[PDB]
DNA sequence: GCGCGTACGTGCGTTTAAGCGGTGCTAGAGCTGTCTACGACCAATTGAGCGGCCTTCGGCACCGGGATTCTGATGGGCGGCCGCGTAT
DNA sequence: ATACGCGGCCGCCCATCAGAATCCCGGTGCCGAGGCCGCTCAATTGGTCGTAGACAGCTCTAGCACCGCTTAAACGCACGTACGCGCT
């Protein structure tokens, strides 16, 4: 496999693409919601899927984010996603001010 | 693969201030180092300038770091008490105890002859060590293997030789052999004698064994249930000749018991388990097969019995599914409770013939399991006030067969008595606050209001129940009852006080404390157990905890430490499912219950671990029933729940080719009939059929031998008769001595006597069988077997030549002297003629680098060597 | 950070075409007015559609039997052992 | 006292019988169209009434076009400064 410099960097990427499993765990996420959902109302219940569905939404939501972030990052002469790279992306999409 | 550091064992001083620096350890400390990829046994006292940069530097440095500070906390500080000195030293003591047991070997896995750099080949054994799993078994040569553990090697040979594999089992598939009621205890129970309720149990299992039906063992919690299966396994093996690899699945908690329970009640069948991970996975397969891979299902077969944890079933469902099994054992088979289980249809795929569950699971709680058990043992086979008689007419008549119900009324006559007392504890101060406020969101939302939301139902019917007696199970409880703002007395007092149960327990505990009873605490919740972990240490009572979070090795150490004759700790705390998991406690008398275990019967076994056949101190049980709470009601439902509790044709030429070689190798082979058949050498035929063929084969051998001798004998007389006639002429001068004919009788006679030609015959199979070769070795070995037997019996090797002189072998490559011959003979006496690697490798012989099978002597040289010695000392060359 | 390069901002003069209010013209939106076709509604009969329930052959990947090739003890015959041994 | 005989040992080429391994034929499990089907409640069928909306007439806004006086805005070019972007 050639040498070692930036060897995995592109490798993991590819394997992750071929797959289609959830990027983030499905146990911490499950409480995260239960916990905030309480603050806006009491005595809450949850459909098995409802979360499954959120996970799907969210994950997908972030990737998408990163996907631009990357571009921005490239624009900059950089291969590094940065704390702001996040902001511009959002700002111009418009949720971020 | 390199010589690098693996671990730390021992630390000591190297040489004759306030804190030792690393230099001090380097110039004043010697440390025992275990090397990488190498057993424990080769450990070296080495420093840093001694070895230099070696791969692996990390563990010593830290361990030295641990060492430096350790030195400051035993001798170099006055805040240290009496007790820390006890622990800081103690560690040294235990750290070595877990290191010592690796030196003792526990099983030899296989034997490989591998070559060395001096051109030599030496035998090595794959050695397995004590209380460790199949990994890191490294090869060690045989020289010292028997020099430290002779017993292992003796047994190592025995299994390989004891041809009793699943290769010869009787065809009773179609139909069975009529079976017999046993009176006596089978000559296969070395562990002892059982009683009058362990042999009959066995006679039913084996009794419906011959029906083609499977059965349920439903006896009390510990009526030698395990002995009944092991003996059941033993008598189905030397009764109906079943070598059929029996599969047994037991709990990860209860197997170590079983092994010893299997290796002490029945020596002769070996018991190889399944308890590893990745590496093991391979070693199991190393011995699980013969000759690497195998066409079809032609595995030669190297086990019968196994033990499997419930994990491992499901992780590798597939490989067992393929291999056939016809007998099943399982431990505490209440698992198959629902008919939607994963192991519930996992077990059904394993081609099987008979099953065997053995648990005391009550079978009226739900009718599901009652049916599930019946559906599982027998796939296919399956109220009203006035039809109930009609109903149990159907249920009693059908259910019984595959069922066993039998009371203690046995072995309990010796064992000291059983007893249980309830406890009515009423509520406290801070208690009502959280018995009252919690059933609303008044002050439950003021303090910890964010969490209120999720626990709100938890707290109602599956907490209040659990958080009724003790409110200390959340956050805003600890300072609630402590009325002040470090105090040590108050914390102890403040915690004992809040609960009705804590005080009641503290006083009873004290009450028996001075009288002398060992007390048990079974709590439902993990944390309660830390809670107490925190209090009892403080007030100085020696204990250990028994949770759901502990390595098999660590679990095992303490359980034994506890049942030993002189153990200080009379306090031991356990779990409901984790506590009653398995095991037994035989020293313990008292057991106390904090809260009922949301159900009837989880407690009944929970006391079963302590109340067993052994206990000689009666028994004592306390149940802390909360008053004016929610504990009460379940207790009543619990009651509702437990209301009901109910000839091979002839021998062909190839065998005749098989038998002839075996005689040259072993001599009379009539005694050894089965051992050869078990392994490749012989087909399965009745004992006589071979024995008669063995005898006529020599009978054919001698007749040809004599007939030939007679004929030459008759001619030889005729030639000498002529020979004398010439002799008269020779001294008379008619023919002169220095001018006598080319051909004349003297020459004819000479060639005739010096006749050299093998003697031959047929035997309805072989071509031109050697008549003399067979007769000569049969007798010579008979003689050597006879003399050493009657003078050197107890120890073979002492065998001596004494004066008698057999030829010197000057020019052979290696040292050859009379002692070497002494062993050479014993070697065949032990292994047979013609197998010489066997003889050369043997640790006992000591001939290992004097044999070379340009280097002499090789295989024929020895072959030449024995025939000459054996004839020589009987006087054969006469 | 720094340094090189150059392109893009700022200016003036030249130049080009928008914006303004002026008129004229008629097209196409918006209104208006009568008819009647096509969609809603109510009826009664009929099978497409949904839950409930279990089917069969073909394809991936593990498999099966028979002739054939390579390794091991066997064996008479020509040679060599130089060292104990009987006969004169 | 002195010389001849030989004896198993051994390298040699030369012979026999079993075991290993490749090719000739294979069974097995998984996936995806199929079939069966049946109680039935939504679409279809035959049918009446009435009303939107097509359609023809009409008039009456506003979108187009067109022109010329006036001029602000665009244009193009000249000059240099202060950034884009390249390197380290
Ligand atoms: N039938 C028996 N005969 C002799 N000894 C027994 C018998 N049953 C049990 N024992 C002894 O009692 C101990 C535990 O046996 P048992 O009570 O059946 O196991 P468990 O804890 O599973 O019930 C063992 O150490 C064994 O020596
Ligand atoms: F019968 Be037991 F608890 F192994």
């Amino acid at each position: 496999h050639r040498y070692r410099p930036g060897t995995v960097a592109l490798r993991e990427i590819r394997r992750y693409q071929k797959s289609t499993e959830l990027l983030i765990r499905k146990l911490p996420f499950q409480r995260l919601v239960r916990e905030i959902a309480q603050d806006f109302k009491t005595d809450l219940r949850f459909q098995s899927s409802a979360v499954m569905a959120l996970q799907e939404a969210s994950e997908a939501y972030l990737v998408g984010l990163f996907e631009d972030t990357n571009l921005c990052g490239i624009h900059a002469k950089r291969v590094t996603i940065m704390p702001k790279d996040i902001q511009l992306a959002r700002r111009i999409r418009g949720e971020r001010a | 693969d390199f010589h690098g550091i693996d671990i730390v064992i021992n630390h000591r001083l190297k040489t004759s201030k306030t804190v030792p620096d690393l230099n001090n350890c380097k110039e004043n400390y010697e440390f025992l180092i275990k090397w990488t990829d190498e057993s424990h046994l080769h450990n070296t006292w080495e420093t840093y300038e001694s070895i230099g940069q070696v791969r692996g530097l990390k563990r010593l440095d830290n361990y030295c770091k641990q060492f430096i500070i350790e030195d400051q906390q035993v001798r170099l500080d006055p805040y240290v008490t009496a007790e820390d000195i006890e622990i800081m030293d103690m560690e040294r003591e235990r750290r070595l105890d877990e290191f010592e047991e690796f030196h003792v070997p526990e099983r030899i896995i296989d034997s490989q002859r591998a070559s060395l750099e001096d051109g030599t080949s030496q035998l090595q054994y794959l050695v397995k060590w004590r209380r460790l799993n199949y990994d890191e078994a490294t090869w060690e040569n045989a020289t010292d293997i028997v020099k430290l553990a002779p017993e292992q090697v003796k047994h190592f040979q025995n299994r390989e030789n004891s041809k009793i594999l699943p290769q010869y089992s009787s065809n009773y598939t179609s139909q069975r052999p009529r079976f017999e009621k046993l009176s006596v205890q089978p000559p296969f129970i070395k562990g002892g004698e059982l009683r009058d309720f362990q042999l009959t149990g066995i006679n039913w299992m084996a009794f419906l064994w011959s029906k083609g039906d499977n059965g349920i063992l439903a006896d009390e919690m510990g009526l030698g249930k395990t002995v009944q299966t092991v003996a059941f396994i033993s008598w189905l093996i030397f009764a109906r000749r079943q070598n059929g690899p029996h599969i047994i699945v037991v709990p990860l908690s209860t197997m170590p018991a079983w092994l010893d329970t299997f290796e002490k009640w029945a020596p002769d069948l070996n018991c190889i388990c399944y308890m590893g991970n990745q590496k093991s996975r391979d070693t199991i397969r190393e011995y699980e097969f013969y000759t690497n891979p195998r066409a079809k299902g032609k595995k030669t077969m190297k086990f019968n019995v196994l033990l499997t944890t419930y994990e491992y079933i499901l992780k590798d469902r597939a490989e067992l599914g393929s291999i056939k099994w016809q007998f099943m054992a399982v431990d505490e088979a209440h698992r198959l409770k629902n008919a939607e289980s994963s192991l519930y249809e996992s077990l059904n795929s394993f081609k099987v013939a008979n099953r065997m569950l053995i648990t005391g699971t009550p079978l009226q709680n739900n009718i599901k399991e009652l049916a599930a058990l019946v559906n599982f043992l027998m796939p296919g086979r399956f109220n009203q006030d006035e039809e109930q008689e009609e109903y149990i007419h159907d249920l009693h008549r059908r259910i019984q067969p595959f069922i066993l119900r039998r009371l203690k009324k046995d072995v309990e006559k010796s064992l000291p008595s059983k007893t249980e007392r309830i406890l009515r504890v009423e509520l406290s101060d801070v208690q009502t606050e959280y018995y009252k406020n919690i059933l609303t969101k008044n002050y439950s939302a003021l303090t910890a209001g964010a969490k209120g939301g999720h626990f709100s139902l938890l707290n109602i019917m599956n907490e209040l129940k659990k958080a009724s007696n003790h409110p200390y199970l959340f956050d805003n409880a600890e300072e609630r009852v402590l009325q002040k703002f470090m105090t040590r007395e108050n914390v102890l007092r403040g915690l004992i006080m809040s609960s009705g149960k804590m005080v009641l327990l503290d006083q009873l505990l004290t009450r028996l404390k001075k009288d002398g009873h060992r007390v048990l605490i079974f709590s439902q919740m993990v944390r309660m157990l830390d809670i107490l972990g925190d209090y009892l240490s403080i007030k100085g009572i020696n204990f250990q905890r028994l949770d759901g979070t502990v390595p098999s090795a660590q679990r095992r150490i303490s359980i034994d430490h506890f049942n030993s004759p002189d153990s200080n700790d009379f306090v031991f705390l356990l779990s409901t499912r984790a506590g009653g998991l398995g095991i037994n406690l035989m020293t313990a008398d008292t057991v106390v219950i904090f809260d009922s275990d949301w159900n009837p019967q989880a407690d009944l076994q929970a006391m079963a671990r302590a109340h067993r056949i052994g206990q000689k101190n009666h028994v004592m049980v306390y149940r802390l029933v909360s008053k004016d709470t929610v504990e009460e009601e379940v207790l009543e439902r619990a009651r509702k729940k437990m209301i009901l509790e109910y000839d091979m044709d002839s021998i062909g030429e190839s065998e005749v080719r098989a038998l002839y070689k075996a005689i040259l190798k072993f001599g009379n082979l009539k005694e050894i009939l089965d051992e050869l058949i078990a392994d490749g050498t012989l087909p399965v035929k009745s004992f006589e059929k071979y024995g008669e063929t063995y005898d006529e084969m020599m009978e054919a051998a001698k007749d040809c031998v004599h007939e030939e001798e007679k004929n030459r004998k008759e001619i030889l007389e005729k030639l000498e008769k002529h020979a004398t006639a010439y002799r008269a002429k020779l001294k008379s001068g008619e023919i002169k001595a220095e001018n006598q004919p080319k051909d004349n009788p003297l020459t004819r006679l000479s060639l005739k006597k010096r006749e050299k030609k093998a003697v031959l015959f047929n035997f309805k199979g072989v071509k031109s069988l050697n008549a003399e070769s067979l007769l000569s070795r049969v007798e010579d070995l008979k003689y050597l077997k006879n003399l050493i037997n009657s003078n050197y019996k107890d120890d073979p090797l002492k065998f001596s030549l004494g004066n008698n002189t057999p030829k010197p072998v000057q020019n052979w490559s290696s040292n050859w002297t009379k002692e070497e011959d002494e062993k050479l003979l014993i070697g065949v006496f032990k292994y047979g003629y013609g197998s010489w690697t066997q003889i050369r490798d043997d640790p006992f012989l000591g001939i290992t680098d004097k044999i070379f099978l340009k280097k002499v002597p090789g295989a024929i040289h020895l072959g030449r060597r024995v025939d000459y010695l054996l004839s020589f000392l009987r006087g054969g060359l006469n």
